[PDB]
Order: C-alpha cells, then structure tokens, then sequence
C-alpha cells in the first residue's frame, strides 16, 4: 500500500529502501499525524533547518524510517478556511527529538515577562493555519505519518508478508515450511497429529 | 486507588506431596510411541508443594518467582481469575497483567503502581460483581496489550462439589512467556486428596514480552466485608 | 489592502504636525501599522506601531511622549501627532502592515505586505 | 535599543556579479531579520521577510543566506533596475540601520 498510489509523492528514506522492508522484522511500528505547508514538508526531513524543524519538532539526522506525503486540496482543504490546525514558532531553546509540548503559555519578546494578554512584546506561541484550496503551491496541506523503526530486546512481533507458494506433492522439493528448511518429496499421510505441534 | 481490608490472620500455609502432577509437553513434536529423554525445567515427582486455602481465610501473599510456576487450582466457586506480577509494581519497572474474569483475556504489559493489598474482591456482601476492580492506580508506560477468548468457566460462586480441576505452568524463557494448561472435569475429589493421576499439560497460547520477573501474585473475586466459598490451590 | 498617507504640514516650528494613514480594503486589526522615517541623508527607525483593538504604546528611545499614534475602533485611518517641531526631524513617514500576531480571523501569521503610501 | 551596523555604500558592479550585502546582528533570532527596499523618490517595498522565507512578487535574483550574527543579501545577476537602498530589519523594537545600493 506504501509502494503504490503515485499521488503519494514523497518516497526517498533515509535508513533503509522501503521495497527490501518485507525481511528484518522489527518490534514495533508508530504513526503520526503532520498537517503542514508545502515548504515545511523538507524541514521535516533530517538534514534540513526549518521553522517547523526547530520549534515544532526536531527529527534526528539519522534515523530508522522515513515520511510520505501527498497532496491533499480536496480532503484537508475547505472553502471556508481551515483554522483548526495550530503550531508552535516560538520557543527560547533548541529541540530534542521524540516528545510533544502542549504548553498553553505565553511568548515574550522582552527581557521582563510581559504575561497577561497578547499585543506588542507579547506574542502567544501557538498560531493558526488557514488552508483554502485557493492558495498556490506551498501551502496546500501534505499529510505526513513517519514511520519508527526499533530493535528493542523483545522477541519481534510486527512483521511483513509471508510468502507461500503452492502446493507440489511426488515430487523432490526443498520445503521450508515455517522456516523448517529440508530436502525430499512430500506424500499424504494418515498419522493424526495433535492440534498442539506442527512437527512430526 | 485501593482500600486496606487488612482484618488478616496469620495461618502458616499447608505443604502438599505432588506425586505425579506438573508435567507438560516440552516442545511441538509429533512422536508416535518412542521414548524421549528431555533435559528441561521441570516439576519434580513426588515434591513439597505449597498449600493454599481460602475458605473465612484470606490467602493471597506475595511469593518468590523462579523461571517456573505450576498452579494446581481445585474449586467450584472459581473465585480464582488472574495472576498480576512484576518486579516492584512501583510505576518504575515493567509490570504484567492476566486477567479473565468474564468474557475478556487481558494480558497487559505495562507501568503500574501497584498496591500493597491487590484482588479483585470484595464488594456487597458477598455479591460477585465488576467494582473495585481497579487495583492499578493508572497507566502511563504501556508497551503490549492482548485480548483473548476466555476458557470454559464459572458463574457466581458455590461452596463444595470440587469437580474442576485446573493445572497451569508458566515460564519465562528467552523473553517468552510460556503458559501450558489442563482443565479437566468431573474429579469428584473434595476432600483435599491431590489426585495420583497422569495428565501432560498442553500449551495454550505464548506471549512475546521480554523481560525479567523476579516474585509473582494471585488474585481472587466494602473492600474488607465478604463471604467466600470453599476453594483450594497448591 | 492599500494605506493612502495625507498630506503635509508647514514646517515653521512652534506647532504640533498632524498625519494620517487610512488603509483602504482589508479590515482587519491586530497588525500593528508601523511608523518609519525615510530620507535620503538619514536612516530609518521605528517610530510606533498602533493596533486597533488592542491600542498599546509601546516606543522606541528618544521620543517617548512627543509622539501620539492612536486609531479608530477597526483599521480605517491612524493618526500620529508630533509636537515640538525640529530641524532635524524632517523626513518623509511611511505606514506599513507589519507582520504579526492576529487575534481576528487567524489566518495567516504572513500575509504579505503590499500597502505603502505615496510619500508626503 | 543596541546598535548594529550594515554594509558599505561602495558595492559597484557590472552585470551578471554577485553582491555580498551583509547585515551584522547582537542577538540570536531567525524571522525577526529582514531586508527591504527603498528605491530613491518612488514606491518602497520588501526584499525578504527571513532569511529561510521569501516574498511573492519578487524576482529571483535576490536572495539571502546566512543564520548567525550576520545576514548576506546576493544579487545572482546584476542589473540597472535594481538600483534602490537596502535596510535592515532585527529584534522587537526594530532598529533599523542605514544602507545605500548603488552601482558606479
Ligand atoms: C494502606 O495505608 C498506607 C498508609 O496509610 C498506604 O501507603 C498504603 O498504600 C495503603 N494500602 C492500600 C492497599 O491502599
Ligand atoms: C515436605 O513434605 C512432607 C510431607 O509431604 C513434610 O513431612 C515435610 O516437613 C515437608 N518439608 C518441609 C521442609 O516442611
Ligand atoms: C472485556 O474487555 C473488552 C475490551 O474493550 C470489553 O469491550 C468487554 O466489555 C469486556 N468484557 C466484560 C467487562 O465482561
Ligand atoms: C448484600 O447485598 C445485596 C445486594 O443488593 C443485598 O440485596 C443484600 O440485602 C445484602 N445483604 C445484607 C445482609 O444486607
Ligand atoms: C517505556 O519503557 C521502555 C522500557 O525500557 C523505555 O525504553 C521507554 O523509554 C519508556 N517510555 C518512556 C516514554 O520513557
């Protein structure tokens, strides 16, 4: 589903080739929801500072995973403008990467704190999008889920399509059957195994 | 949030001959009338197992892990449910969850900070109900959750007639954790007796946690103020 | 949206100049309409910036009290009153939309400045 | 206010040069620098609004680099139409700096 569907318009990774992610099963995926511009779409990607790289969310230069996006001006996009979307473009310090904050604070632009209502010196850190389908390219929405890769210590449990092929019988083949690799031919039998094990 | 019954006497528990009992198949091989000799984690014949009764009494202590547990549960009232284990239970460490108690097998993986006095009873009397159930504080570290059919069970509780008997192991062995079961009916076995019969225990399912366990705990289902049927374990 | 500047004044000291920015189309508030001094022999410098539902005086050093920038209840025209008139205050003012935190219709944070006035 | 200088007057160049008009800084912000323009007796307007944003409505030829306390403005190719005067814009009050962009 990744692979295909060619309005999905972001497809270079950064870690490893999206079609050799079949094999090396890791422990567990995540998903996210990104809802940005058209020129916030590459300072997302490692390798490049932005105004949504440093005070929204800092991705680590290399890492497991990659994004997608793809052009969304008939799903997020409406004609009445779309001001539900918000986001941080001020804050005092850099950022790590992996975590949220969801600080509903005040910004100030002087050395005294200015607190209380906004206006002048006094800016609120969270500022809202407007994504009318009117807008030319670079501030159509792009939706971005990034994907994680990990290797923890625990047995993997998220894992890609198996392949099975058919079914030949009298004949010399090398069978794997759930990774029991083996040489010989394969005949019917009437041994009654319990439903318990899979070997005999 | 929990309450703290307390109102517990102190009864040393019983010790019990397992004679035969505790013995399960070690891997998923069919063999047809051979002779397997096995070096694996076993029970022992004829062993020293601990005795535990809840009648009246309130048995449920905390005791030590060892890669290996076999829980032989003879009841009818079925006031056992689930087994709630760790480490600490402190919200500083991994904390392991499985509980059935009607229609859900949750198996949880997850940060809790567990009380000093864990179960799943006691509320109206003795009414069986679904309150107070909450013995975790809240959640904030989870990793795996897993939700599977319920075995053949029990409804409310009844003192005497000790037909059911369950027997469970379970492991923690390379990161999996292995449970094996057998439930067998019909043992008209109520006075005490831990039956002399063979019986292999089947595995059910396998859990892919990964981590480390040192003791373990038992649960049972006005927090202090209930009256129990007659069951027993070892 | 398009600010129209008025016109001048005598340049006789003893009296107080009078100029106004009206910003035609775009009624909208909280882009504060900053006042710049623009010469040929001078720099620039931020003289204030009015905001019409808000109205905070914030100022820069050195003229703080002979300028008076105020406004009507939403954008229309901004006045800016000088008293205690110079030499070497001469220069051509220039109003802009400045870019800013809004508190209206939320819609862009840069909306683009496209408005200048003809220069009196 | 803390004071900040600009480039020199004396950039004079032919066509098709590239111009290093620098903006020296005190203080550590990103959006807050900008550039614009005053062209001599007619209509001012903006260069750029950041040094990572642009304008609509601009030519491609100026353009501008650098994030730390100077900020270089770049003409990729030089004509006579561009002859205006360059300024300067940093922190909250905005002190604006002089400048002046004439090839002779
Ligand atoms: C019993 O009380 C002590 C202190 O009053 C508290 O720390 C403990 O958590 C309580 N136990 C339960 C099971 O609530
Ligand atoms: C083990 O069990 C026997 C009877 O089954 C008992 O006599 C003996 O005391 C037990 N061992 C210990 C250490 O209590
Ligand atoms: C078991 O858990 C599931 C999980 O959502 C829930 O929907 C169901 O009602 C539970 N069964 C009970 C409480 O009997
Ligand atoms: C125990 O609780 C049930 C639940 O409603 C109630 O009907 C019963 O009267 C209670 N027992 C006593 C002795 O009050
Ligand atoms: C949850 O526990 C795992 C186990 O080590 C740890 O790696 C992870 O950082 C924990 N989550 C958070 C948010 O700290």
């Amino acid at each position: 589903v990744l692979y295909n569907l060619a309005p999905f318009f972001t497809f270079k990774c950064y870690g490893v080739s999206p079609t050799k992610l079949n094999d090396l099963c890791f422990t567990n995926v995540y998903a996210d929801s990104f809802v940005i511009r058209g020129d916030e779409v590459r300072q997302i990607a490692p390798g490049q500072t932005g105004n949504i790289a440093d005070y929204n969310y800092k991705l680590p230069d290399d890492f497991t995973g990659c994004v997608i996006a793809w052009n969304s001006n008939k799903l997020d996009s409406k004609v009445s403008g779309n001001y539900n979307y918000l986001y941080r473009l001020f804050r005092k310090s850099n950022l790590k990467p992996f975590e949220r904050d969801i600080s509903t604070e005040i910004y100030q632009a002087g050395n005294k704190p200015c607190n209380g209502v906004a206006g002048f010196n006094c800016y609120f850190p969270l500022r809202s999008y407007s994504f009318r389908p009117t807008y030319g390219v670079g501030h159509q929405p792009y939706r971005v889920v990034v994907l994680s890769f990990e290797l923890l210590h625990a047995p993997a449990t998220v894992c890609g399509p198996k392949k099975s092929t058919n079914l030949v019988k009298n004949k010399c083949v090398n069978f794997n059957f759930n990774g029991l690799k083996g040489t010989g031919v394969l005949t019917e039998s009437n041994k009654k195994f319990l439903p318990f094990q899979q070997f005999g | 949030q929990c309450v703290n019954l307390t109102t517990r006497t102190q009864l040393p528990p019983a010790y019990t001959n397992s004679f035969t009992r505790g013995v399960y198949y070690p891997d998923k091989v069919f063999r047809s009338s051979v002779l397997h000799s096995t070096q694996d984690l076993f029970l022992p014949f004829f062993s020293n197992v601990t005795w535990f009764h809840v009648i009246k009494r309130f048995d449920n202590p905390v005791l030590p892990f060892n890669d290996g547990v076999y829980f032989a549960s003879i009841e009818k009232s079925n006031i056992i449910r689930g087994w709630i284990f760790g480490t600490t239970l402190d919200s500083k460490t991994q904390s392991l969850l499985i509980v059935n108690n009607a229609t859900n097998v949750v198996i949880k993986v997850c940060e809790f900070q567990f009380c000093n006095d864990p179960f799943l009873d006691h509320k109206n009397n003795k009414s069986w109900m679904e309150s107070e159930f909450r013995v975790y504080s809240s959640a904030n570290n989870c990793t795996f959750e897993y939700v599977s059919q319920p075995f053949l069970m029990d409804l409310e509780g009844k003192q005497g007639n000790f037909k059911n008997l369950r027997e469970f192991v379970f492991k923690n062995i390379d990161g999996y954790f292995k449970i094996y079961s057998k439930h067998t009916p019909i043992i008209v076995r109520e006075p005490e007796d831990l039956p002399q019969g063979f019986s292999a225990l089947e595995p059910l399912v396998d859990l892919p946690i990964g981590i480390n366990i040192t003791r373990f705990q038992t649960l049972l289902a006005s927090s202090s103020g209930w009256t129990a049927g007659a069951a027993a374990y070892y | 949206v398009q600010l129209v500047q008025s016109g001048a004044e005598v340049k006789k000291p003893g009296s107080s100049v009078k100029v106004s920015c009206k910003a035609s189309g775009g009624t909208f508030s909280n882009y504060a309409l900053s006042w710049v001094r623009q010469a040929p022999g001078q720099g620039l410098e931020w003289m204030g910036g009015i905001i019409p539902i808000f109205g905070t005086t914030n100022y820069a050093q050195k003229f703080q009290g002979r300028v008076t920038i105020t406004a009507d209840e939403s954008t229309s025209t901004a006045y800016m009153e000088l008293s205690s008139l110079r030499s070497e205050d001469t220069a051509v003012y220039y109003c802009a939309r400045l870019d800013g935190y809004s508190f209206g219709h939320d819609r862009y944070y840069q909306d683009g400045m496209d408005d200048w006035g003809p220069g009196t | 206010d803390i004071q900040m200088t600009q480039s020199p007057s004396s950039l004079s160049a032919s066509v098709g040069d590239r111009v290093t008009i620098t903006c020296r800084a005190s203080q550590a912000i990103r959006n807050d620098l900008g550039w614009y323009q005053q062209k001599p007796g007619k209509a001012p307007k903006c260069l750029i609004y950041a040094a990572s944003s642009l304008q609509s409505g601009v030519p491609s030829r100026f353009s501008g680099s650098g994030s730390g306390t100077e900020f270089t403005l770049t003409i990729s190719s030089l004509q006579p139409e561009d002859f205006a005067t360059y300024f300067c814009l940093q922190q909250n009050i905005y002190p604006r700096t002089f400048g002046q962009g004439t090839k002779v």
